[PDB]
C-alpha cells in the first residue's frame, strides 16, 4: 500500500515531527482520511510549504537561547 | 578619491560602524563574564545611541554567547556562571514541542457543519 | 435583523463547527431557542470560552500510525 | 518539594502538548520567561487560561471529511 | 522605504519578534548589512523556503515529564 | 588547540578587545556629529565599565577627529561644526609659547649669593 | 567690545611670554579652558595670580656667573 | 607590576597629564598593546628622546596680539 | 635656633639668589636687622610672594641675539 | 667667532625657540656669558637632553586638539 505523498492525497495539517529516525519527519494528517502517516520534512517543505510553515508558527514560544 | 564619498555612502558607513561599535562591545562585555544589571544599562543607552534595534541586538547577544573563544576567556576571568544571564538577555522565539510519539500525536476532529442560520 | 450572538440568547451548545468561509465558524445553539446561527470563533471564543472548550474536548483524538 | 505547574507562579504562554494518565487530560505548558515546561489538569486550565487552552485546540483541528 | 519594498533579495531570517502584537521577521537580505522587519504574513508567501529553513534550524525539542 | 589559552592570554585577549570596543564606539560617535552630553556620559559609563583610562579615551579622540574620512562622514550626516566639541574633550598637554623673537627673547639673570648667615 | 584679559572671567593656566610697549610690562596669559592668549599688565598679574607670574621668573631664572 | 617595571622598551608617549600632582605620561611600550603611566621625572632620564620627541611633535606656537 | 623664616621677622627684600645647592635660596634681609638668611624660594614665595616678585622684576632680561 | 656650540661651552638654559627657518632651532644661554646664540634643536637634542626637556616641561599647558 502506498504512504504518504504516494497516496494522492492533498495535506490538510502537520500532527506532529521527530527526528528519531534520524531526519525530521512530519505525521500528516491528509483531507478525508484520519489515518495520518509520516512524511520526511525535505519533502513537505516543497510540496506544501505552507503546511509546514503553519505547523511551525502556531507552536513557537520565547527561549532562552543556550550556551 | 578616497574621501570622496556621497550623501549614501557616509549612511552606509556610518551604519556599519555603528553595528560593528555594538558588536565590540557585546564581545567586550562577554569576555568579562556573565551579564549584569550595570551592563545591561550600558547596553541599552549604547542601543539607542547607535540605533540598534531589539533583535539585532538579541541576536549579537546570541552570536556572543555561541563564540567559544570568548566563552572560555570568561570562564578564565570570571569562572563559570558566564553565561544564564546572556541565554536570557538573547531569548528567541523557537518552535517548542515534544518529539511525536503515538501518546502524543493530538488534534481534535469535527464533523463540519452547513450555513448560515439553521 | 440581528443575528448571532446579536440576538442577545445565552450559549446552550456548539452543534458543529465549519471553516469554509476562511475563517472558523461555530453553529451555535442558544438556550430557549430552536433556531441555530453560524458565529465567528473569534466571537464564541471570548463570549463563551467554556462552551467552545467543551467542543473541543468531546473531539479529542489521539493517533496511532505505521511505522 | 518544588512547585510545579501553576504553583510555580508563571503566567501561561502555550500548550505545547497533551496526554491522558491515570484517566485524566493533561496539558503540557510552557510557562512565560521559564524554559521548562510541566503538567497541568486540562481541568485547571480550562479556568485558569481559556484563551490558551482554546488556541492549542484551535491551531489543530481537522475534519472527518474537509469542507467547501 | 523597508523591508521587501527595498527589492532585495531575502538572504535569512536572524530573528522573530510578536512585540508589536503580530508576528515580525528581521530579515537579512543579500548583499546588504542592513536588515529590517517584516511581517511574517509576506515572508510567508514570498520566500517560503526562508522561513521554513528559519524555523526548521530552531526546532526545539521537550519530552513529557511523566 | 585554539581554545587552549592560559590565564595569561586571556587576560591579554580582553585588554585588547576592551580597547577595540572603545576605540569602535568612539569612531562611530564621532562620525554621527560632534560629541553631546548625552554621548560624553555614556563614554564615561563605557570607559568605567571597559576600564579605560582618561588619558586612553582622550587619545582615541584624537584619533577619531583627526581621521578624514569619520570627519567627512559626520560633515555628511550633521554638517559643519562637528569637531569643537570633540576638540575640547580630546585637550592634551603640549609646550605652548610664541616664536622666538627678540622683542620676546626674554630671562631673568642674576648674579649668584654666598650661602648661610651673612 | 569682547571682553580681553582678566576681564574674560578665565582662570589664569600659565604666561607664556612678556614684553615691553608704550613703557609698560605685560604678560601673554594662557588661561585655563581656553585657546586664546591674551596680554595683561603685569601689575595687575602680581596682584590676581602671584604664584603664576613667580612660576613664570623661577623657571627661566639665569646666572651671569654660574654658581658652585 | 607597571610602568618601567614591566621590562618593556619605551616606544612613543601618546598623552601627558598632572591630574595626579605630578607629570605623568601614558607610555606605549614596545611589543605590547597594554600602555601604562610613568613619572616624567623617571621616562625624563631612561628615555629623553622618547620624551623630546613627544614635546618636539607636539611644539604648538601662539603669537603676541600687538 | 631658629632661622631664615623661623624668626618670625618680616622681609624687607631680597638681596641676592643662588641655586647651587640643588633648590633655588634667597639671600633674605629683614626689617630691623642686618643678619640676612638664605632662605628656600619653596617658603619665600608663599610667605612674601610679592618680596620675589619685587627681586624678579629688577632682573628683567630681554636678549639681542646675532642671525 | 665659533658660535652655538662651537664656542666650547656648556649649556645652561633654553630661552626661547623658532621654526622661522625651516627647522627648529633654540636660543641657548650659555653658562658664564650673557650672549646667547642659536643651535639647532636637531644638535641640542643629542648634546644637552635634559635642558632641552627643561625647556619644554616648563611650558606645558592644556589646549584642545585641532580638526
Amino acid at each position: 500500500k502506498p504512504r504518504g505523498f504516494a497516496r494522492g492525497l492533498e495535506p490538510e495539517r502537520i500532527i506532529g515531527a521527530t527526528d528519531s529516525s534520524g531526519e525530521l519527519m512530519f505525521l500528516m494528517k491528509w483531507k478525508n482520511s484520519d489515518e495520518a502517516d509520516l512524511v520526511p520534512a525535505k519533502e513537505a517543505n516543497v510540496k506544501c510549504p505552507q503546511v509546514v510553515i503553519s505547523f511551525y508558527e502556531e507552536r513557537l514560544t520565547w527561549h532562552s537561547y543556550p550556551s | 578619491g578616497p574621501l570622496d564619498l556621497s550623501r549614501d555612502e557616509c549612511k552606509r558607513i556610518l551604519r556599519k560602524l555603528e553595528l560593528e561599535a555594538y558588536a565590540g562591545v557585546i564581545s567586550a562585555l562577554r569576555a568579562q563574564g556573565d551579564l549584569t544589571k550595570e551592563k545591561k544599562d550600558l547596553l541599552g543607552e549604547l542601543s539607542k545611541v547607535l540605533s540598534i534595534s531589539t533583535e539585532r541586538h538579541r541576536a549579537e547577544v546570541r552570536r556572543a554567547v555561541n563564540d567559544e573563544r570568548l566563552t572560555t576567556i570568561a570562564h578564565n576571568m570570571s569562572g563559570p556562571n558566564s553565561s544564564s544571564e546572556w541565554s536570557i538577555e538573547g531569548r528567541r522565539l523557537v518552535p517548542l514541542m515534544p518529539r511525536l510519539v503515538p501518546q502524543t500525536a493530538f488534534t481534535v476532529t469535527a464533523n463540519a457543519v452547513a450555513n448560515a442560520a439553521i
